[PDB]
RNA sequence: AGGAUAGUGGCCUACCAUGGUUUCAACGGGUAACGGGGAAUAAGGGUUCGAUUCCGGAGAGGGAGCCUGAGAAACGGCUACCACAUCCAAGGAAGGCAGCAGGCGCGCAAAUUACCCAAUCCCGACACGGGGAGGUAGUGACAAUAAAUAACGAUACAGGUUGUAAUUGGAAUGAGUACAAUGUAAAUACCUUAACGAGGAACAAUUGGAGGGCAAGUCUGGUGCCAGCAG
């Protein structure tokens, strides 16, 4: 209860069409306070949307309280889907994860696919009449 | 007078004789001839392994009187045979004939050491564990 | 009056087997170091300059 | 790869393990400052030659030298702002004066005793290392940590802790039950 | 003078001259020699170390010869021979971990056949793809930093105003565990933290010593120049 946030250091960033501000938290008797909660406390403050706010790497200070992070806040939401790596909106619940096997597997079906000169069809009927 | 050269433009003959009697130096003549490489039991190195090939008893030098137990080790990397005392009060039942022993430094940089004649080394381990362990009763021999 | 290999270990194997006395744990750490301090420099034994650290129960 | 970080050691052990004197002087610090061991002492003897040859080498130099002009006044401005000297003992003469307890003296238990926040010395260490003693509004649980002379008035007690406005420990909410 | 080279040059060829280096150490031999930036010690002068985070060189089992290409005498390119080593239907074919991990060997002597391109940065036709380069974790007492293993009362004591004693209580807490969030590419850990988490606070510190050098017993039992200790 009663958590209070600051921003310093700001940077408007016409480049990144975003905001780019340090962020600093407040929080007495209360473990941390969550990137979520910090987001749409943020959107709350500068009447900006959720899905534009970005929070990342937020560090307790020593014995508790005073916690610091970087915030950044998208000029919209086509410019967050933009400039946002894939990991940060996949936190947010803004964008799926890729699916794609582990990358030992995805190195040998790479290796397997180098002894193939041609398509697939080919090399198929192929061992198809070379074995019956 | 004192015998050495003064003249300003004498450096080569001051450091050529330098150079010569530093030969009379046991330290620097040792590790420039390599001996410890050529001619050290352990070429050169702070431990060695070996097998036992048999325990002897060594008689203490004057003017003390005792029974020095001792193991005849021959060396793995090189096949020396050497002679190596084993440090304990019983600590020989602990070490057999074609055992397999760590033998160290016996202190001295290459001497004897008390009134044991002819031992340089020590052992450290037998069949992979220390004697001060089996000596404590602090592990066991392993078979 | 020759020793030999056969008598290796014979003072410790013979030696008569005493167990450890159950005593309470010592301080660790500054409490040793505080339990020292009141031994030398609070609590002072000193008699004419004989101050042995170790005196034999006597 | 990356390149490596530094790293230095802090201490030195004596020349002479067993020089009677001065281990009976190691003991009376260490029992007079409520210390762990005797490499404490070490560290700080470490500190206090090094800032000894320091000032010994800005003084083989002429008051007119400009490297002494601006080394010799920043080991002062150092020293004075920690509490080793005051405000009336800047010149590097009064550097070569300084003893152990002068840097025993200005450490947080030292201080955290002095002041009266508890009894003991040892006592002092413990309540900083369980967390209790706050500098500023920061907690500290070092007791090496140095106290600045613009730091001494700030020294109290954690809001969190029950010596400063907290909770109980989990030892009174067992005991409260009955 | 020519040839060759990207180009100079005995670099090579033809003709000609008889020169070139050396006790101010040539030439030869050894190096358990890659060089340097640097490291330890350090009054000064010195002595010793530097395979190894950066810079330069060289190599890819050993030699040699090449294609391609701006650039290689390239080896995760080719050709041959030597040595190793693989499959086979016996005709033949396929190789190069001093890259990462892993195995055998060797030895006194050294870690996982893990996760990932999020960061540093490089490559490509490229804002998108790739990268054991690199980063993350595992192992890890190499070395280094900080820093617990206890703190405070009252009774009976006692001392000469508290320096000293057993048995009498209440607190304090982090090691550990675990919601949670945070941390992260995803994790793990740190840090914050709900609920737990100390009387033998058994949640119990060890390693070497106690004749001298050199700090700390002539206390007790055992052995009797034996067994053992002892730089
Ligand atoms: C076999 N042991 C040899 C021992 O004989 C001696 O060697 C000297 C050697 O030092 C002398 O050589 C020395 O002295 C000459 C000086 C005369 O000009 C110097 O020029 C030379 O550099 C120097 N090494 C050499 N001329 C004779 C050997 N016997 O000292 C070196 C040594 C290795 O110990």
């Amino acid at each position: 209860d009663a958590v209070t946030i600051r921003t310093r250091k700001v940077i408007s960033n016409p480049l990144l069409a975003r905001r780019q501000f340090v962020i600093d938290v407040l929080h007495p008797n209360r473990a941390n306070v969550s990137k979520d909660e910090l987001r749409e406390k943020l959107a709350e403050i500068y009447k900006a949307e959720k899905d534009a706010v970005s929070v990342f790497g937020f560090r307790t200070q020593f014995g508790g309280g005073k916690s610091t992070g970087f915030g950044l806040i998208y000029q919209s939401v086509a410019d967050a889907k933009r400039f946002e790596p894939a990991y940060r909106l996949v936190r947010y619940g803004l964008a799926e994860k890729v699916e794609k096997a582990s990358r030992q597997q995805r190195k040998q079906k790479k290796n397997r696919d180098k002894k193939i000169f041609g398509t697939q069809r080919r090399a198929q009927k192929r061992a198809a009449r070379r074995n019956a | 007078g004192k015998g050495k050269p003064r003249g300003l433009n004498s450096a080569r003959k001051l450091r050529v004789h330098r150079r010569n009697n530093r030969w009379a130096d046991q330290a620097y003549k040792a590790r420039l001839l390599g001996t410890a490489f050529k001619s050290s039991p352990f070429g050169g190195s702070s431990h060695a392994k070996g097998i036992v090939l048999e325990k002897i008893g060594i008689e203490s030098k004057q003017p003390n009187s005792a029974i020095r137990k001792c193991v005849r080790v021959q060396l793995i990397k090189n096949g020396k045979k050497v002679t190596a005392f084993v440090p304990n009060d019983g600590c020989l039942n602990f070490v057999d004939e074609n055992d397999e022993v760590l033998l160290a430094g016996f202190g001295r940089r290459g001497k004897a050491k008390g009134d044991i004649p002819g031992v340089r080394f020590k052992v450290v381990k037998v069949s992979g564990v220390s004697l001060l362990a089996l000596w404590k009763e602090k592990k066991e021999k392993p078979r | 009056v020759h020793g030999s290999l056969a008598r290796a270990g014979k003072v410790k194997s013979q030696t008569p087997k005493v167990e450890k006395q159950e005593k309470p744990k010592k301080p660790q750490g500054r409490a040793y170091m505080r339990l020292l301090y009141t031994r030398r420099f609070v609590n002072v034994t000193l008699t004419n300059g004989k101050r042995k650290m170790n005196p034999s129960p006597a | 790869p990356r390149a490596p970080r530094t790293y230095s050691k802090t201490y030195s052990v004596p020349k002479r393990p067993y020089e009677s004197a001065r281990l009976d002087a190691e003991l009376k610090l260490a029992g007079e400052y409520g210390l762990k061991n005797k490499r404490e002492i070490y560290r700080i003897g470490f500190q206090l030659s090094k800032i000894r040859r320091a000032a010994r080498d800005l003084l083989t130099r002429d008051e007119k030298d400009p490297k002494r002009l601006f080394e010799g006044n920043a080991l002062i401005r150092r020293l004075v702002r920690i509490g080793v000297l005051s405000e009336d003992k800047m010149k590097l003469d009064y550097v070569l004066a300084l003893k152990p307890e002068d840097f025993l003296e200005r450490r947080l238990q030292t201080q955290v005793f002095k002041l009266g926040l508890a009894r003991s010395i040892h006592h002092a260490r413990v309540l900083i290392t369980q967390r209790h003693i706050a500098v500023g509004k920061q907690i500290v649980n070092i007791p090496s940590f140095t106290v600045r002379l613009d730091s001494q008035k700030h020294i109290d007690f954690a809001h969190n802790s029950p010596y400063g406005g907290g909770r109980a420990g989990r030892v009174k909410r067992k005991n409260q039950g009955k």
